[PDB]
DNA sequence: CTAGTTGATCTCATATTTCATTCCTACTCAGGAGAAGGAGCAGAGCG
RNA sequence: AUCGAGAGGA
DNA sequence: CGCTCTGCTCCTTCTCCTTCCTCTCGATGGCTATGAGATCAACTAG
């Protein structure tokens, strides 16, 4: 896609958990400049830390967004997530195809193609069946 | 669903406000405006990636008053569901005709149309849950929905999760 | 040779009454009558039927049979014209106008 | 009718003249740049007069005797006299006011030496006198170095234009063109001595205000010219007019068609 | 509210059928407006533009004040030609192939060729017709350029086109083997027309189409257009859309009828003309054709174009140029004790306009007593306008001595000394015409100008009448103080000449007072030297001393001119004595010679008047003017001078 | 393109105008004032006051036919008028 | 009193665009406006109390704008319509630079 | 006077000169047709001078007409037009005190002033005979 | 929370007996210039 | 209230 | 050199057309039928 400084950048199809990842950043950047002026359980009450004072707690529906998703990430560690990102963007596979894949549960190549059409008829089931149970046995250790 | 994306915002800035504080001060409307909004190109957005390195490239004064006018440009995280798609989600009230559940920044009618035939409204329920068949959905259970389109609205932005499938049950 | 013929042909105009009016005024005038290649007459056949915005042409002598024109071959106005802008009650750009003011931030700050 | 035609003609800010749609109609405003509220009637003494009369209001010589410029006019007599680098300076500037001489008397075919220009070279002259009551009956501090090379000076500062690229620098060079042979024809040397007893304090004084006052009369960008320029013909007509008529409407068939042989 | 922006371009086109059928929020069917207050729902209904007092406006609410109406829908039983498209109609005919749907000619033809490489789409279009008209045929083989033998089957239809001609609303063609030709063919046709065809025609994809230019419905302007009338005592007299669209309806609905009920198609053809005819009326009241629609009362109906067609229309008489507020007219008078840049305004006048100014600590005091002073003590304002807009009126409201004023508040204050305004003279034949004046305040009802500033305004004191306009805005006061105020016209860029000058008695006085025979004795002069503001309290020595104190006119004129002036004008006596007493020469202002005539204070360009402008300024040159007046006027007064029969006799 | 501005230094009255009246409508709408204020309550006054020393913050913004424009502050501007 | 054709081609020629502008503005005909960016057409729906819009037909609930024109330009444009003559209105130039 | 303005002593209006009346004559109508229409002026509930007459009667057909004349004083203030009768033709321009203007000897005080400028440029010879 | 009378609203009937006509003064402006379309002709290529 | 015709001035 | 074809020239149609202000007068804007009977809803009271 284009970006708003002249670049064209492709699609960033920003995976839920390295969303929440670079959420955490963003609102550490925003504490940083402010003073300036991981489990399920730790990262959610880091989130409500950092939400809680980036702005004045108005911003409930936010609140509550970053929780659910925290209750839902995929793949937690940094360092771990890391991983999980050349074994589905190093295939070629679409970024919005890769989205889901490292922001979901799945196992075997079949019930990836079941939940997602669009690999149902183009994607090398092979390469799912060894990424899934690699993420699958990485989606374990969170 | 997640994206980063670069937007741009036209702010306009009372005179009064033209000190040197105005910077910031602009800073911290665009803070305070973008966080928690709308867009139906876009769904809803969360937070501005890169929250330094601000882009005013210039403010134009409006010929009519001294406002100036200033087109702000910003890298942020947004959320755009689409159609056909994996959610996994919450259950934050339950309906008689279905749940209002929670998809992050999107909140999601799970219709009974789409539920299993199987399943079934349970009254006695407390919460008022659905219990009838496997998918059992309450504000306390987890949920998992498919996004059948969006539905834009004016206040916000709502979209329609199904249960009547192979996946994306309860849990 | 007619840009220059027709310009001596204005001065004896001018000239029998024995007012002068500047060079540059009457240089203007022929010049924009022969821009075109040709003398194009500033009458309703000669300059309005040019390739200006409708809505600057509409407003001489003929309004309603320009606009079919311009309906009929989907004809756009870059709203360029001070008439176009006068009509949609804009600042033309012209004068105040041909250009815009923006804040020297960096200065705005340097100064306190 | 004239005002709709020119209605939408204006400056530039590269000192060009467009229409709305950005046509050129002219690449300099009135061919030279400059405000029509800052021009005067001045008298170019380089046209007239006979061969002689012109070279003994100019022509210097230090070598011989028929232009010998009197040592008691400078501080500096017999030192400049006989000095061929001078005169050199001399024979040089004085051919480029004969080049001068035969261009404009092509220009200008019947030889009237009046016409519009900028700035007012005289009052200069005149006001430098009595800014400080230039005594004229003491030699003067000037050398033929500091007029000839002040002249050139000055010529290189009047810009209308600003780009450097070789096209607007050659426009640049041709819209001064009638202005700077005007600026030589009344700062020559010997008139400059002789005629105006000028000192370097007035004479420098006074180049300071010609690059000032010229660059004043500069056409302003966003001038609204065309709707001026139709103004100032509608105004003189409804004070010949069914000839004006008969122009401005083509008229492919007009009244007294006539002939004019020589 | 929503965010505001500026229109950039303005794409024309044609509605779409379709398009037409989607924004339109109500169809029309009932050619009946009512029963007694109520609106038949097919038309005129809330869901247009409400009428006052009714909060509606199709769900707008908002009244009848900020909120337009909607457009409609009518359906037309049966297409209908456009009567400004009829000409083009006919062109773009004669050049398809008559029920194929392709050009008669193509780029096989190298002629074409040309005409399809145009730039431009409208003299493309031109040479086409040219040349496509010519040819009567739409054979399907066509040979081919590069090879004769060969030929392209191009022609679908491969029959003969017959030659269209114009017959009032319907065209007839006569075949060359004749009849009218049907509106619907014409749909048929254009509806096979390839989109390549239209780039060729110059049309547009998506906002012109051919089969536009036929109409098969009519959008129904809303009531704004068309606005509720009631000019007599509880009487409609609706305006001529809403009675001529009745007719429409009345012919529409009728026409739907024959074809319906036992189709006498006989009948139905003039029916037809009918309802073609009222649209072309409707459209245009303005045809070759004599029928001419006439209203129910004679008057011919004022169609939709009659209100844009020449002064008077809506582009002209409403656009280009309108009526304003916030300016007054009266008539002119002299008054030498009045700068230039001055005019005196009627205390009658200053109590009615208003300028609004904004509440600030540099003003805020002053402000406060303005507002106590009331709306009928010249120094005073009428309305005070809070933050939310609440036009406080002080006329009808003792809350001027209670109201404390906020900061950002608008005054509507009076007019003021200084405040700029501009004057323009109808006609304003040109741009000297209007100039911008400060303001002070006289108690009389009439204008006053100084003397020299009429001859820009080419105006007199025998009746003439100004009209003055009042900025209201800190910011447009600005434009017109700098670019539009009077000394900045002294030098007119119509012949470089000043366009102002001396005249009438103040030039007549100067001469005689700059006489070599006039001398004023002393007590004379220092009434003279106290009219001069200027002056700087020193008295000039007298030019006679010994035998009595005796200043020349010379000297006291002088005192006036600006130090640092320097004039030189020689004529042909001038020779340093002008025993003539001619020529004009100067010395830091100093008056040495001549007498002070038209050539050096008049409007000649080497006169006093514009050297003072470019050494000091025109802001300068402006106080030139009034004391010079104010000296020879003074002097004239106490030495008068007057005309008689006597002076023609010879 | 800061590099090679084609437009002349000097400060052309129209936006000389633009400038003061823009001013003054800021002042007027109580933004800050950059000068002392010697008990001068006219705004617009104040602005030309401003402009005398250069304390205007606005830069001026040519826009050349072709679309392209120069950014001009008014602290390098040549007022001469 | 008619502020006429010629007295506005005074003020043109004296370069006041700011000041023509508010004799044709806001002495007389202020208006504001919505206008569909995707069909430049005055047929906004502007709920204002309830801060919704919506142009029937391009069914767009988030492309709207305020225009401020002479009450005469929203009369010229209706007609205009009423003869099929679309005059859309863009706020964006097709060329950017 | 520079134009053709003048200026007007002032007590030579304060003494009548040039004073007129100034009759203006309003109509009022009842109302209409009497076709279920009526109207009145019996003082329902809820320019500048002195009415002079008030004419009360009804047309052929009977219907109650008013007819109201009020009348004012025109006095000449600064601007009123006036003119000779030779087209010279002004404004005044100013009015004067009696004594502020100029006097001969035998203490004429001029009613009307004019300026010179007006004669020559006009050709109106005739004006200067008949003074 | 129902039932009472009385206002509101819908529908149609008798329908008379019923409109096309009186033309008319009257006549000159004011013409000029430019587009558009046909008609005939003359010459260039063709048979 | 609107059209039309008229009577003028600047 | 006639035939034919085409473009060229000529010769009639076939159109369209003008700064601001003030008052008074006056015509005019227009055609459309009767309420009665009956049933349902609206208001009030027990
Ligand atoms: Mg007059
Ligand atoms: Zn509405
Ligand atoms: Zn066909
Ligand atoms: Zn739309």
């Amino acid at each position: 896609q284009i970006n708003h400084q002249g670049e064209e950048e492709e699609l960033i199809a920003l995976n839920l958990s390295e969303a929440r990842l670079v959420i955490k950043e963003a609102l550490v950047e925003r504490r940083r400049a402010f003073k300036r002026s991981e489990t399920r359980e730790k990262e959610l009450e880091s989130i409500d830390v950092l939400l809680e004072q980036t702005t004045g707690g108005n911003n409930k529906d936010l609140k509550n967004t970053m929780q659910y998703l925290t209750n839902f990430s995929r793949f937690r560690d940094q360092e771990t997530v890391g991983a999980v990102i050349q074994l589905l963007k190093s295939t070629g596979l679409h970024p919005f195809e890769v989205a889901q894949l490292g922001s979901l549960a799945c196992d075997t190549a079949d019930e990836a193609k079941t939940l997602i059409p669009s690999l149902n008829n183009k994607i090398s089931d092979d390469e799912l069946e060894r990424i899934l149970k690699e993420l699958s046995n990485l989606e374990t250790l969170y | 669903m997640f994206f980063i994306k670069d937007l741009s915002l036209n702010i306009t800035l009372h005179p009064s406000f033209f000190g040197p504080r105005m910077k910031q001060y602009l800073k911290t409307k665009l803070l305070e405006e973008v966080e928690g909004s709308c867009t139906g190109k876009f769904g809803y957005i969360l937070c501005v990636l890169d929250y330094d390195n601000i882009d005013i490239q210039r403010g134009r004064i409006l010929p009519t008053d001294g406002s100036a006018e200033f087109n702000v440009k910003y890298r942020a995280v947004v959320f755009k569901p689409f159609k056909g798609e994996v959610v996994d989600g919450t259950v934050v009230s339950c309906s008689q005709h279905g749940f209002e559940v929670q998809v992050g920044p999107m909140k999601v009618f799970v219709t009974k149309h789409l539920m299993p035939q199987d399943l079934t409204f349970n009254a006695g329920s407390n919460p008022p849950s659905y219990q009838s068949s496997e998918d059992v959905i309450t504000i306390k259970s987890r949920i998992r929905v498919k996004i059948e389109g969006c539905i834009s609205q004016v206040s916000s932005i709502h979209a329609i999760g199904s249960i009547k499938e192979d996946y994306l049950g309860a849990i | 040779a007619g840009r220059a013929a027709l310009y001596k042909e204005v001065y004896n105009v001018i000239a029998s009454d024995g007012s002068y009016v500047n060079y540059r005024h009457m240089a203007l005038l022929v010049d924009v009558m022969t821009t075109q290649g040709g003398l194009t007459s500033v009458t309703r056949h000669g300059f309005n039927r040019s390739n200006t915005g409708a809505l600057m042409r509409c407003s001489f002598e003929e309004t309603v049979e320009i606009l079919f024109e311009a309906g009929a071959s989907a004809e756009l106005d870059d709203c360029r014209g001070v008439s176009e802008n006068v009509i949609l009650g804009q600042m033309a750009p012209i004068g105040t106008g041909a250009f815009d003011v923006m804040i020297d931030e960096e200065s705005l700050v340097k100064y306190m | 009718r004239l005002v709709k035609a020119l209605e939408d003609i204006m400056v530039h800010y590269d000192n060009t003249t467009r229409n709305s749609l950005g046509n050129v109609i002219q690449f300099i405003y009135g061919e030279d740049g400059m405000d029509a509220a800052h021009i005067e009637k001045q008298s170019l003494d380089t046209i007239g007069g006979s061969d002689a009369a012109f070279e003994k209001r100019y022509r210097v010589d230090l070598l011989n005797t028929d232009h010998t410029l009197d040592p008691s006019l400078l501080e500096s007599g017999s030192e400049i006299l006989g000095d061929l680098k001078l005169q050199v300076l001399l024979d040089e500037e004085y051919k480029q006011l004969v080049k001068d001489r035969k261009f404009l008397r092509e220009v200008f075919v019947d030889g009237e030496a009046n016409w519009p220009l900028p700035v007012n070279i005289r009052r200069i002259i005149q006001n430098a006198q009595q800014t400080f009551h230039i005594d004229h009956t003491k030699p003067s501090d000037l050398t033929i170095k500091d007029i000839v090379l002040g002249v050139k000076d000055l010529q290189e500062n009047l810009l209308v234009l600003r780009g450097k690229n070789e096209i607007i620098q050659n426009a640049q060079r041709d819209a001064v063109t009638l202005f700077c042979c005007l600026l030589r024809s009344r700062l020559a040397t010997r008139r400059v001595l002789q005629e105006y007893r000028l000192t370097k304090q007035a004479f420098d004084w006074v180049l300071s205000n010609i690059e000032a006052q010229f660059l004043r009369s500069v056409v302003h960008p966003g001038e609204m010219v065309g709707v001026l320029a139709a103004q100032s013909i509608g105004e003189p007509a409804t004070q010949g007019v069914p000839r004006l008529k008969e122009i401005l409407n083509v008229a492919k068939n007009m009244k007294t068609p006539s002939l004019t042989v020589y | 509210s929503a965010p505001l922006r500026t229109v950039k371009e303005v794409q024309f086109g044609l509605f779409s059928p379709e398009e037409v059928r989607a924004i339109s929020v109500a169809k029309i069917r009932f050619p009946e407006t009512m029963q007694t207050r109520a609106k038949i729902g097919g038309l005129n209904d809330p869901r247009l533009g409400s009428i006052d007092r009714n909060l509606k406006c199709q769900t707008c609410q908002e009244g009848m004040n900020e909120c337009p109406g909607h457009f409609g829908h009518i359906d037309l039983a049966k297409p209908v030609f456009h009567v400004g498209f009829i000409a083009k109609i006919k062109k773009v005919c004669e050049c398809v192939c008559m029920h194929c749907g392709k050009l008669l000619l193509d780029e096989h033809n190298e002629l074409m060729r040309q005409a399809l490489a145009i730039k431009d789409s409208k003299k493309r279009f031109a040479a086409i017709w040219t040349l496509c008209k010519t040819k009567m045929v739409c054979e399907t083989d066509v040979p081919s350029e590069d090879d004769p033998t060969q030929l392209v089957s191009r022609g679908g239809c491969g029959n003969t086109q017959p030659t269209i001609r114009k017959d009032g609303l319907k065209l007839v063609g006569s075949w060359k083997k004749l009849r009218v030709l049907s509106t619907e063919e014409i749909l048929n046709i254009f509806k096979h027309i390839s989109v390549k065809d239209f780039t060729s025609l110059g049309f547009n994809e998506v906002f012109s189409r051919p089969e536009w230019m036929i109409l098969t419905c009519l959008p129904v302007p809303p009531p704004p257009v068309r606005p509720s009338i009631s000019f007599n005592e509880s009487q409609r007299g609706e305006d001529d859309l809403t009675f001529k669209l009745a007719d429409i309806l009345k012919a529409n609905i009728s026409l739907e009828t024959l074809e319906h009920n036992g189709a006498p198609h006989h009948a139905i053809e003039e029916a037809e003309s009918l309802l073609q005819f009222h649209v072309a009326t409707y459209m245009d009241n303005d045809i070759a054709g004599q029928p001419q629609a006439l209203q129910k009362s004679g008057r011919p109906v004022k169609s939709i174009r009659a209100r844009l067609k020449g002064k008077e229309g809506r582009i002209r008489g409403n656009l280009m140029g309108k009526r304003v507020d916030f300016s007054a007219r009266t008539v002119i008078s002299g008054d030498p004790n009045l700068e230039l840049d001055q005019v005196g305004v009627p205390k009658s006048i200053a109590k009615t306009l208003t300028y609004p100014e904004v509440v600030t600590p540099y003003n805020i005091d002053r402000l406060t007593q303005l507002v106590r002073n009331g709306p009928n003590e010249h120094p005073g304002a009428k309305y005070v306008i809070r933050d939310s807009g609440d036009r406080i009126d002080l006329r009808y409201s003792k809350r001027a001595g209670d109201i404390q004023l906020q900061y950002g508040w608008k005054v509507e204050r009076h007019i003021m000394d200084n405040d700029p305004v501009l004057f323009n003279r109808q006609p304003s034949l040109h741009k000297m015409s209007m100039m911008a004046h400060r303001v002070k305040v006289i108690p009389y009802s009439t204008f006053r100008l100084n003397l020299s500033v009429t001859s820009p305004y080419n105006a007199d004191f025998d009746g003439d009448e100004m009209n003055l306009h009042v900025p209201q805005s800190e910011e447009t006061r600005a434009e017109l103080s700098q670019l539009c105020a009077v000394p900045l016209q002294i030098v007119s860029p119509q012949s470089n000449k000043p366009c102002m000058g001396i005249v009438q008695d103040t030039l007549c006085g100067i001469r005689k007072l700059t006489l070599r025979d006039t001398f004023i004795e002393l007590d004379q002069v220092l009434n003279m030297l106290y009219w001069v503001p200027d002056w700087d309290g020193v008295i000039p020595t007298p030019a006679i001393i010994k035998p009595k104190p005796l200043w020349s006119g010379k000297q006291i004129l002088s005192v006036a001119i600006p130090n640092g002036i320097h004039l030189q004008r020689f004529d042909e006596g001038t020779t340093l004595l002008s025993p003539k007493d001619n020529g004009m020469l100067i010395i830091d202002g100093q008056i040495i010679f001549g007498v002070v005539e038209k050539k050096t204070v008049g409007s000649s360009n080497g006169g006093l008047i514009h050297v003072v402008t470019r050494e000091k300024g025109p802001q300068v040159c402006a106080k030139l003017f009034g004391n010079i007046q104010k000296v020879v006027n003074f002097w004239l007064l106490h030495n008068g001078f007057s005309t008689g029969i006597g002076d023609t006799i010879a | 393109p800061k590099d090679q501005r084609a437009t002349t230094p000097y400060m052309t009255k129209y936006e000389r105008a633009r400038i003061l009246g823009t001013r003054a409508l800021q002042i007027s709408m109580n933004a800050p004032v950059f000068v002392d204020l010697e008990g001068e309550t006219d705004p617009l006054r104040i602005a030309m006051k401003e402009l005398a020393e250069k304390k205007i913050p606005l830069v001026i913004r040519r826009y050349l036919p072709d679309g392209s424009f120069e950014d001009w502050s008014v602290e390098e501007l040549i007022v001469d008028l | 009193l008619r502020f006429g054709e010629m007295e506005r081609d005074c003020m043109i020629a004296h370069g006041a665009a700011s000041f023509l502008k508010e004799r044709l503005m806001e002495a007389s005909d202020a208006f504001r406006v919505h206008i569909c960016g995707i069909c430049g057409l005055m047929t906004v729906i502007a709920k204002l109390n309830h801060n919704q819009f919506e142009c029937k037909g391009c069914d767009n609930k988030i492309d709207i704008y305020q225009i401020h024109i002479p009450y005469a330009a929203k009369l010229l444009f209706q007609e205009l319509m009423a003869m099929n003559i679309t005059p859309r209105l863009y706020t964006d130039r097709s060329r950017d630079f | 006077n520079q134009e053709d303005s003048m200026i007007m002593n002032q007590s030579s209006i304060d003494r009548g000169l040039f004073r007129s009346l100034f009759f203006r004559s309003y109509m009022d109508q009842e109302k209409k047709y009497g076709m279920s229409i009526t109207e009145t002026f019996e003082k329902p509930q809820r320019e500048n001078g002195i009415v002079d007459q008030v004419l009360v009667t009804t047309n052929q057909d009977g219907l109650k007409f008013v007819k109201v004349r009020v009348r004012t004083t025109k006095i000449p203030q600064i601007g009123d037009k006036f003119a000779s009768r030779h087209g010279q033709k002004g404004t005044i321009g100013i009015t004067y005190r009696r004594e502020d203007m100029p006097f001969t000897a035998e203490g004429i005080v001029p009613d009307l002033i004019i300026n010179p400028h007006a004669i020559p440029s006009r050709m109106t010879v005739a004006h200067l005979i008949e003074c």
